[PDB]
Formats: structure tokens, C-alpha cells, sequence
């Protein structure tokens, strides 16, 4: 059949503040 | 200016007291005065306190402060990047103490996660080597930040990062997922989902370093912060060929997917349906394995009562499996006995044209098997045609004949004329 790559992208937080 | 004075001062004890100050003002939970600090022009001065010759304590506060400046808008980040702070951040990973490395690694995280170019930049600076070298430490806080920064260096698929460079992290990553620390487990999984997003070579590299087995365990991890990126990663792996997909199957991914289909989170169910559809796009044995794992019943319910985005994913999974009936007819007879026909028809009046096209393919496969059985046995009627009619499905396949899409009408036409004349 057909293997489909994901259409919606995903990732964690691009940046973080240190406290 | 009382602070800025002590910063630009030649007094050793004054320059530290002033650094501590700028740090704390930018370490506030509320809106940090990020622009007021840059306004004072104290950037290159704090970059200057990250050089070999500075006290351990002055490098710690200087780097800390510089980190929360990069953690702002792209502009506030570019102010730190051009003050040539990157290469000084990297060296500090080689020469600073633990406390100091924790500050410089974090800062490299914000700089790498700002854009595909600052990412490539930090990598061109050869920061991969010293970063991987950091994991020879046992300090969880240091490990967490290093995993997150490492995370940001693998991220980004548009301008894809250098593979001969980031594939170097795999060995480290393979050890990291055996960590008991939740946060660490989250970033390790994100990094792996990024790396798994490539071609058949990448996927195979993730497989060679032996990540699949533990990654599957992580699907049933306690926190959903772990499950999401782990699921995505396992998902990307099954976009590979049949042999690669089999590896994930042998690691027990199917029972794990059954659990995820009942997840309180809606997006996890969606990605679990997606993942299963790429498994039913496999060979006979793999479709048969999905069936044995008992995945169809909960997949059929989702096809009838769930968010349209999930229903679509479920549709692919069942539709893909139905194409397997040619080599093994019980596959389709099984789907039918589980009530896939009604939920399938009910999806014919949806807005998406590609889903309608995929739904109609499933129904045709079901009609075909129904016809072969009619002739093979001594039947007078195509039983799957009746099921479809009684489910109000024949009226909908009929309306599809008036859909502007070509492939749809032409197919909806073949069905009506061939099975409902």
C-alpha cells in the first residue's frame, strides 16, 4: 500500500530560561 | 549605571557583585528587562568574563546572564551571537568547571534552537565533540541541559543539519534513553524523533545503534511528555521498509500501541492510529500481526466516534489492511466481522477528498472479496453489498458520483455499476 510520512511537524521547546 | 560602573570597573570584587546583579534581574519569572540590559551595552563586557583568565565565579555569573539574553526574541539572541560569544561558550565546555559548563551548555541551547542557521553555525564551530564529552559526568542537571541542547542540534528538517555530524550523537543517545530521569528521557526522545525523520539510511542508523527496543518500552512510560516524542520516533521508524518495520514489531510495539489507543490524550490516539496505518501498509504477516494484537476493535470504534483528524488516521489503517485480502482473504472477512463497513460508509460524507478516495478503496476491496466468496461458495448474493446497503452506504457512494474530483466519481461509478446495478 502506501507508507505516509507525517504531515504535521513536532518538536519540543525551542528555548528555555534558566532560573 | 551604579552597576554598569562596577562592571566596567577594574576592581575584582566589584565586577562580580555587578555581574550577580544583572543575572538576577534577568532570572525573574515575570517579564525580564532583557532590552534595558542590552541598552547599557554590557554584552561584550560579559563575553569578556568568559575568557580563560577569569575567576570561576565570574564566569559562572557572566555566562548565566548571557544565557537569559539569548532566550529572548531572535533579535536579543543575535546581540549575543555577534558579540562572538559562541566560540567562547564552546571552549568553556573544555576548560570551565562543572557549574560553569552548566551555564555555557544551556546558552548553546538557546542559540541553536533559534534558527536553522545559528544551529548550523554552532555545529560549524565544532561544538558536537565537547558536548558529547559532557555525558561522562554524573550530574543530572548537567545531563538534562546537554540532552536538550543536543536536541536542538538535531532539530529542523527544512535546512537539514549535517548528517555525518549529528549521526555521531546516536551512540550517546542510545545510552541516554536508559536514564531513570524523566526530563532527560523527554529530550533524548525528541532528539531521536528528529534524527528518525530522515531517509532509509537514517532510520537504519537508529536501528543499528539498538534504540527501538527501549523506545518501545518508553511508549508505556508514566508521563505523556515522554510518550509523545517516543511515539513520533517509533512512528518515523515504521515509515521505513518492511525489514525495518519488523524490527519495531519484534520489540513488542503492537501491545504498546493497543494501550495508546485508549489514551486520555487525543493527539496520542491520532499518532497511534497513524503509526498503525504504516504497519498495515506492510506485508501479509505484519497485517496479520496487527490483527492478532487485537488492534482492530479499538481502531473501529475510533473510526465512528472520534475527532475527524483521528478518524482519518483510523481510516488509512483499516483501508491499508483491506488491501491485504488478495493474498489472505480472512483478513477482509475479519475486518467485516468487526463492523468496519458502517463506520467506513459514515465517513463518505466528509470534507476531505483524499480520505473519501481512501475510504472508497476499502469498500471496493470489501465488495470484491464479497463477490469472490459469492462465486466460490453457492451464494446468490454479494453479502458485503447488502451490509453496505443496510448501513445506508449505497446512497452515499451514489452521491460521490457528483463530486468534482475525477478519481472519485470514476471510482464511485465503477462500484455502483459493478455491485449495485
Amino acid at each position: 500500500a502506501v507508507k505516509r510520512p507525517a504531515a504535521t511537524k513536532k518538536a519540543g521547546q525551542a528555548k528555555k530560561k534558566k532560573l | 549605571p551604579q552597576m554598569t560602573q562596577q562592571l566596567n570597573s577594574d576592581d575584582m570584587q566589584e565586577q562580580l557583585s555587578a555581574t550577580v546583579k544583572f543575572r538576577q534581574i534577568l532570572s525573574r519569572e515575570h517579564r525580564p528587562p532583557i532590552d534595558v540590559v542590552i541598552q547599557a551595552g554590557v554584552v561584550p563586557r560579559l563575553v569578556e568574563f568568559m575568557r580563560e583568565n577569569q575567576p570561576e565565579m565570574l564566569q559562572l555569573e557572566a555566562a548565566w546572564a548571557l544565557t537569559n539574553i539569548a532566550s529572548g526574541t531572535s533579535a536579543q539572541t543575535k546581540v549575543v551571537v555577534d558579540a562572538d560569544a559562541v566560540p567562547l561558550f564552546i571552549q568553556l565546555l573544555y576548560t570551565g568547571s562543572v557549574e560553569v559548563k552548566e551555564q555555557a551548555i544551556w546558552a548553546l541551547g538557546n542559540v541553536a534552537g533559534d534558527s536553522t542557521d545559528y544551529r548550523d553555525y554552532v555545529l560549524q564551530c565544532n561544538a558536537m565533540e565537547p558536548i558529547l564529552g559532557l555525558f561522562n559526568s554524573n550530574k543530572p542537571s548537567l545531563i538534562r541541559t546537554a540532552t536538550w541542547t543536543l536536541s536542538n542540534l538535531c532539530r529542523g528538517k527544512k535546512p537539514q543539519p549535517d548528517w555525518s555530524v549529528v549521526s555521531q550523537a546516536l551512540p550517546t543517545l542510545a545510552k541516554l534513553i536508559y536514564s531513570m530521569d524523566t526530563e532527560t528521557l523527554v529530550d533524548a526522545c525528541w532528539a531521536i524523533s528528529y534524527l528518525s525523520d530522515g531517509p532509509q539510511e537514517a532510520i537504519q542508523a537508529v536501528i543499528d545503534v539498538r534504540i527501538p527496543k527501549r523506545l518501545v518500552e518508553l511508549l508505556s512510560h508514566e508521563s505523556t511528555l515522554v510518550q509523545t516524542p517516543a511515539l513520533r520516533a517509533v512512528g518515523n521508524i515504521v515509515t521505513g521498509n518492511d525489514l525495518q518495520t519488523q524490527v519495531v514489531i519484534n520489540a513488542g510495539v503492537l501491545p504498546a500501541l493497543r494501550l495508546l489507543l485508549s489514551s486520555p490524550k487525543e493527539n496520542i490516539k491520532k499518532e497511534a492510529c497513524w503509526t498503525i496505518s504504516n504497519i498495515t501498509a506492510g506485508n501479509t504477516e505484519q497485517i496479520q500481526a496487527v490483527i492478532d494484537a487485537n488492534l482492530i476493535p479499538p481502531l473501529v470504534k475510533l473510526l465512528e466516534v472520534a475527532e475527524d483528524k483521528t478518524k482519518k488516521e483510523a481510516c488509512w489503517a483499516i483501508s491499508n489492511a483491506s488491501s491485504g485480502g488478495l493474498q489472505r482473504p480472512d483478513i477482509i472477512r475479519y475486518l467485516v466481522s468487526q463492523g468496519c463497513i458502517k463506520p467506513l460508509c459514515d465517513l463518505l460524507e466528509i470534507a476531505d477528498n483524499r480520505i473519501i478516495e481512501v475510504t472508497l478503496d476499502a469498500l471496493e476491496n470489501i465488495l470484491k472479496m464479497g463477490e469472490a466468496d459469492k462465486e466460490a461458495r453457492g451464494l446468490n448474493i454479494n453479502e458485503n453489498a447488502d451490509f453496505i446497503e443496510k448501513a445506508g452506504g449505497m446512497e452515499k457512494i451514489f452521491n460521490c458520483q457528483q463530486n468534482e474530483n475525477d478519481k472519485i466519481y470514476e471510482k464511485a461509478y465503477k462500484i455502483i455499476e459493478t455491485y449495485f446495478g
